């Protein structure tokens, strides 16, 4: 089972199409492109029929057998795409997959796709069966390679994407690869030129006019002006209030635990421990350094009222409170 | 015979308000013959989603050629603008009563256009298509005929699956209040319809970020102001000037009950929602509390007020600010239990007035 | 739906009246959860719905007994609340009222049962009364409710209230059989169920272990001050059942300040002690409430952040503990 | 005879507590001013339909249209029995009417068989099926002289303004004592054994409805001895024990041990926790009344007299208010509590702490 | 034979009170013929939502032509004002036993109008329509016939999906106390019926911004005061005469308990609304507090009790007056939890007595 990255697929696919291709991961774009790369190569062969069957912990053995009959009685080149469950294959599924895995041959290409399987789910009869015949494509890019991915994707779009610019694009839409790709394509219509310099890219990014994280990232003791700006510019992208509160909560409770651990362990190791420190470190600590143990608390009450005010009258214009909340994370409060 | 909204429908990329980087992209692509099979337009209901799609369909079909500058005169341009062009097939997944539904219309996709270079399918709220037909659109995008274009548009892009988002070029459409006002000011002038500067602002604010709305709001304003667009007819539907919300607090901390009551009676004559007024006061005193710890507490429309707030922030002790914040806080809670809501407010202030730091009430 | 042993003495006199005529056409049974309230109603109706009874119980053969074992019967009427909502309707009642207004299909007695009468609509109450006033000859009714006071006085007057928990010594022995655990624990469960042996039993079926986790966390926090350490122990879907647990411990410490002999958490007297030692009777009051009102918002409000709310409860508890702070007072 | 039926008021003279609403109908009948339709509102239980009858009784009567209907004439007897030709009664809550409203409202314009008026008493008018509903409006704005409409409804809000404007609607609003006092009067005149606390428990149980008050009084006579005794009354509804009082006595001495003890014994007898708190509040109240005018200890409360008065003279009124308040609050938060009993314990321990000269804190 | 609620039932758009801007709006369209297929009327119950909807349909189908000024005599006009019109289908979505629920009556929609020009559909509170008949309205609104028009009403516009709101021309129907009072005086003045001004204020407060109810309330008052709308006939339907209430306040302040309980007992006799006895006392206390600030505070009909109100004012310390007002309010908070309403009120007072500032209940 040649384990490989999305980039590596096209080269392997050239040597020879394998028995099965498992696309395991969470990235919508990555999964699709790999899937498209396999099929584009198959339909070239003679793979006319294409099929997709989704496995649930709820699916009947009668559905598995009924499918087998469908695949087994069809005479020519065909393809089958198994869509793995959201959670991953359970005890029962491992068998139904196993039964299907015994339905293979040269003229029946199997493609399984879902998120990453756990080291446990990977010992499973079905998985180990394809382990010599198949190929696994890890569709899941970390902070260091997000820029590298943007540079790679941009270069194939015939783009001269400057490094600072590249970073700008990265700090905005951090992690939404679908966005970074659209953005690169839009940016190409803007400057037919090809030359994506920082000034150019910067102008178009700011002009386009924000991740709910940019609100928080700003809300981290960074001046309120821009957070209030982003907050009132976050109602212009059609962002629900509720989804904002749970973005603030997650980063807020995180500060609570960290500020609580001073003399518990030096800031350094703590960030690793919480696994979110991914540049956010200096910013997170900058936050910790000017927010008092007590400020942090008050901010938790407000968030709570809001959390209830938004769920008790179910329409009390929480936005107001979000404004008021963003103001507490920058200025010293009182006991009123 | 002419309603402003209809009369100012944009006839070219050149005159749509402020979505520059969308327009350039489209206009460059339209000049270099670079056009994708399908485009998704997203944004809140109001912005010109469908309207920009027209000008692009209008661009792809103008008899002059494929252009970013369609002449508004040839038959293609005229028909597309009236929305009665053979080839600009327009669906709206939103309604339940279409004659032949999307599935049927999408069936003939591979049929060459009867007129003009492309057969353009403009579908509003694609995220509303029934699954039966949605899949029909999904198959077409995987292998679309070079003579067809899909100009999709949606209010909720999230609701769409990657399958479709990966096969379109998304374009989000962001308006600034001072952007809308300038455009209202212009339309009325070309229409010779009377108007007060405050009036257009009370409208620009109202329409949340969208012209489509501003226009319909102004159309209503006209009918109620019977010809004119006056602050009064506009304040008849969309008030704040009559609000002593800050001049009541000033009057409060200044101690001249005479004024404080005069304000309240004035406010009363206007039919206020008494509790909201106590919110405005409590939300103001809180902000003045903030300008005393950091001067960067002055907001996006704090401008008119600015000097008035800034004066309080320095001339009023923080202890006293807390005292007044508390007195109005308590008076808010007591409100619904008072014998009469106005009475609560009147008495709440009388309490601030009785427990005031400087110049409190006298007794023999 | 399992016939427990304590249900007998009561079941005895309840048939002893249905045999001698003294039977009350409307019966309201009050009982704690898991006290076998379930099984007593059902067991009683099988006696009255028998064509050929053998004395104290049925035969098993007759049309009644058979259609009874088959559940579906023309004289048994289950008045469960409307599927979906937490209340019952004025409709269901009316349709069973008139359903009884016509002759019994098997020629005998007709019976009705309510899941919980304290959950019905106010109009549903009155709609039911008129029928108990105009009793269709030889029919039978069975009301059932945990709390009979929250029931309309005019209604609970028409029925015969019957009090269903057996003496602790008996409940513990019965329990030692169903699960092997220290008797000390066993009693705690019992007391943490108002005496209901059924609920007690269910407390163990990994709950108890989950409860042990709570007392360990608490034992760390009480002396340390770090109450925010409970977050892991409480933040869970079972948050309300857990918050209640934390409350009983709070109560106990409070009671000890007043020298109250009885304690619910006999399981860990060392805890209630230390607790009471480090926390003034006022501080305790304060916490007891927030724990109380916060547990409720979790149960009631459709979907708040279990995490935020609790984090807030926790951190807030710690501020009450700090010298000089003015703790809260109930409202209205 | 049952005192529910035997006391149906026969004249406005013997109706209880609706004072104005009858002053307007008595004057209306007297002078001759009778409108096309009367809309009676109020909760179920109140005299809505009862006072409705008495109106038709004062209209159809052979001695003329007077507020004082003779109780013997052939019309009255038939009206009160609930079997009159011209007083047609339609209950809009029933699904099995013979000839539904539409058919009974069909004959509207027809003459009255026996009497000056062909009165229509409709109970729960807001529940009427639509096609008959408008039929009234054909008649209401242009109704014949011989017809009159008596309407009743648990909720006016569900009646379209088309009808609420064409009618002269009256809202029927009783205090506990008001019912207590009437019950007594009936039992005295009826020569039936009765106790004080019984009439209290009976009145309070009937929530503002004399109608039910009597129906409960009748089941107390059947369930207990032919005696309206405390024992019987609190047998249908109450602990019938000095528990509420001793709890108050303990609470005020700051006995905790005994307060928590009592709560437990109490719990063992399956008390209705809210009912217990209510008794305590009531006790705390009389006490304060006794502290103001020493004659306030009432009727069956003679049993407590000594104990009650002892508290009156020994506990500060300032404090007595404090306890009352603290318990009241307790009643509101009662269903907020994880368990109703812990709710009651939360409260009483609360009054023990916030006790002048009571529980204090330590290390 | 006539109760004001019917004798003054608005016949013309001129007869309606205060909602100028919604009347003006409908005036224009009924003149210019700018009829929208759907009209949404929002606002609390009691405001003329249905009432104003009639006067629209009264000018839509009127034989005199589409008028903003309907003639009250034409067969169409009379039948509309009487609830019964062939085409005016009035559906209440709050009813549980309609002959055929909304889905059935909407099935006909496509059908022709038997007498009038339009087939009007008055629906009260559509946000309570069964999900089944709700979609039927949707399908008919997207594409409605030229003859059919809708007149939607609602108490809560927010429970209505944006899909509907956007399809109707919305109108928010907002009255003041002395705007109803002034109306009631006028109406009584035109009917030649006697009255006392403090009686009208009570009736003006009684109904809360609901002129229908004000009239209904005024008819009861007439029937029970035998031809006169007197304070002693009115005060009694509802609340104490300002003297009854004023003595209570005095009793309390002199701290003589017997007198207080006596006034409460004597009051119970005339069947009070215990909540009210608290309210009037609060407001009375409120006015005394104001007068200690500005001796000009007292209202005009207060003159009867003006000498007493003024006395307390100068003799009782405002501090004390604040306590009495607080005691009585807090007592209002308690009221529903008190074991008995009459009791809550007695206890609230016995507290004021026990905590009296100048002299209180004593002990050994």
């Amino acid at each position: 089972m040649i384990r490989l990255y999305p980039e590596q697929l096209r080269a392997q696919l050239n040597e020879g199409l394998r028995a099965a291709y498992l696309l395991l991961g969470n990235d919508p774009l990555l999964l699709q492109e790999s899937q498209d790369a396999v099929r584009q190569v198959a339909a070239a062969q003679g793979f006319e029929e294409h099929h997709t069957f989704s496995i649930d912990p709820n699916t009947d053995w009668n559905a598995i057998f009924s499918l087998c009959q469908a695949m087994s009685l069809f005479a020519s080149r065909q393809t089958l795409l198994l869509l793995l469950p959201e959670n991953g294959p359970n005890a029962a599924i491992n068998e139904q997959l196993l039964t299907l895995t015994g339905l293979l041959h040269d003229d029946l290409l199997l493609i399984v796709r879902g998120n990453k399987l756990s080291k446990a789910q990977e010992n499973a009869a079905w998985f180990t069966a394809l382990a010599n015949r198949s190929v696994q494509v890890t569709c899941q890019p970390e902070q260091a390679q997000l820029p590298r991915w943007v540079a790679a994707r941009a270069k194939q779009l015939n783009l001269e994407l400057d490094d600072a610019a590249n970073q700008v694009l990265c700090y905005c839409y951090e992690g939404n690869l679908l966005a970074l790709a659209q953005a690169l394509e839009r940016l190409s219509l803007l400057w037919p030129d090809g030359k994506l310099t920082l000034p150019r890219v910067e102008q178009a990014v700011n002009d386009a006019a924000f991740t709910p994280f940019h609100w928080v990232d700003a809300l981290l003791m960074g001046k309120s002006k821009r957070a209030l700006h982003i907050l009132q510019q976050l109602r212009l992208e059609g962002s629900e209030p509720v989804i904002l509160l749970r973005t603030l909560q997650r980063e807020l409770l995180l500060l609570v635990n960290l500020k609580r651990q001073s003399a518990h362990t030096p800031l350094r190791a703590l960030f690793d421990k919480h696994r979110v420190w991914q540049n956010r470190r200096g910013m997170m600590g900058e936050a910790l350094n000017r927010l008092s143990q007590t400020q942090l608390r008050q901010a938790v009450q407000l968030l709570t009222r809001t959390e209830l005010t938004l769920k008790q009258d179910y329409g009390q214009s929480v936005w107001a409170e979000l404004e008021g909340l963003s103001l507490l994370l920058c200025h010293k409060p009182l006991a009123d | 015979y002419q309603v402003l909204a209809r009369k100012w429908r944009p006839q070219t990329f050149a005159d749509v308000v402020g979505q520059e980087h969308v327009l350039t992209a489209l206009a460059n692509g339209l000049s270099l013959g670079r056009i994708h099979h399908a485009y998704l337009f997203s944004g809140t209901r109001g912005v010109g989603k469908t309207s920009i799609a027209r000008l692009l369909a209008k661009g792809l079909n103008c008899e002059t050629g494929i252009t970013a500058t369609p002449c508004g005169v040839c038959d293609n341009c005229r028909e597309i603008e009236q929305g009665r062009f053979v080839d600009l097939i327009e669906i709206d997944a939103a309604s339940r009563t279409k004659v032949e539904d999307t599935r049927d219309l999408l069936d003939n996709v591979q049929y060459a256009p009867a007129r003009g270079r492309f057969k353009v399918y403009l579908i509003d709220e694609v995220h509303m298509l029934s699954r039966h037909s949605f899949n029909a659109l999904l198959k077409t995008l995987e292998e679309p005929p070079e003579h067809v274009k899909f100009l999709l548009a949606t209010t909720d892009p999230q609701k769409l699956p990657v399958t479709i988002l990966s096969r379109c070029l998304q374009f989000h459409l962001k308006l600034d209040v001072e952007q809308i006002r300038h455009q209202l000011e212009h339309i009325l002038n070309e229409e010779h319809i009377a108007h007060e500067p405050r009036a257009l602002q009370l409208l620009a604010r109202a329409a949340e970020g969208s012209l489509r709305d501003a226009l319909s709001l102004t159309d209503q304003a006209i009918a109620s102001g019977d010809g004119q667009v006056s602050t009064q007819a506009v304040s008849a539907m969309l008030t704040l000037d009559d609000d002593q919300a800050l001049s009541l607090v000033e009057a409060m901390v200044e101690a001249n009950g005479e004024r404080v009551m005069a304000l309240i009676n004035e406010a009363a004559a206007r039919g206020i929602e008494w509790e909201a007024l106590l919110v405005e006061m409590l939300g103001l005193l809180h902000r003045i509390a903030m300008v005393q710890l950091s001067p960067a507490a002055l907001g996006n429309d704090m401008a008119a007020i600015e000097l008035r707030m800034r004066e309080l922030a320095r001339t009023i002790p923080p202890t006293d600010i807390q005292l007044y914040y508390q007195t109005l806080l308590i008076g808010r809670k007591e409100l619904p239990y008072a014998p009469d809501r106005r009475m609560g407010v009147e008495m709440t202030l009388l309490r601030a007035l009785a427990f005031h730091p400087r110049m409190p009430l006298p007794e023999p | 739906m399992r016939w427990y042993p304590w249900l007998r003495p009561d079941f005895e006199k309840l048939v002893a009246s249905y045999q001698a005529g003294r039977g009350h056409h409307a019966l309201l049974i009050q009982a704690l959860p898991g006290m076998g309230d379930d099984a007593l109603i059902y067991a009683l109706s099988r006696y009255l719905l028998c064509q050929q009874p053998q004395g104290h119980k049925s035969c098993g053969h007759c049309r009644g007994c058979q259609l009874m074992q088959a559940g579906t019967h023309p004289d048994y009427y289950t008045l469960a609340p409307e599927k979906g909502k937490n209340t019952l309707g004025v409709d269901a009642v009316r349709e069973v009222t008139e359903k009884l207004n016509e002759h019994a299909r098997l020629g005998g007695a007709k019976v009705v049962w309510v899941t919980d009468a304290a959950l019905l609509t106010d109009a549903a109450a009155n709609a039911l009364l008129k029928t108990l006033e105009e009793p269709p000859a030889e029919t039978w009714f069975f009301l059932a409710t945990r709390e009979p006071e929250r029931l309309l006085a005019t209604l609970r007057s028409r029925c015969r209230l019957h009090y269903l928990p057996p003496p602790e010594q008996y409940a513990v022995t019965w329990l030692s059989r169903e699960v092997t655990m220290s008797q000390d624990a066993l009693l705690a469960a019992l007391r943490l169920s108002a005496g209901s042996p059924g609920a007690a039993l269910a407390l163990f079926q990994d709950n108890w272990q989950a409860r042990e986790t709570l007392c360990q966390a608490l034992a760390y926090s009480v002396p340390s001050g770090d109450w925010y350490s409970l977050l892991a122990a409480l933040n869970h879907e079972q948050a309300p059942a857990r918050l209640h647990w934390l409350a009983t411990l709070l109560m106990d410490a409070l009671k000890r300040h007043h020298g109250a002999a009885q304690v619910t958490n006999v399981d860990v007297p060392g805890l209630v002690a230390e607790l009471a030692n480090h926390l003034s009777p006022s501080r305790l009051q304060a916490i007891l409430g927030d724990v109380c009102h916060i547990r409720e918002q979790l149960m009631s409000v459709t979907g708040i952040n279990r995490e935020l709310l609790i984090t807030d409860l926790l951190l807030r508890i710690e501020h009450y503990l700090q010298p000089g702070v003015v703790l809260p007072v109930p409202h209205l």
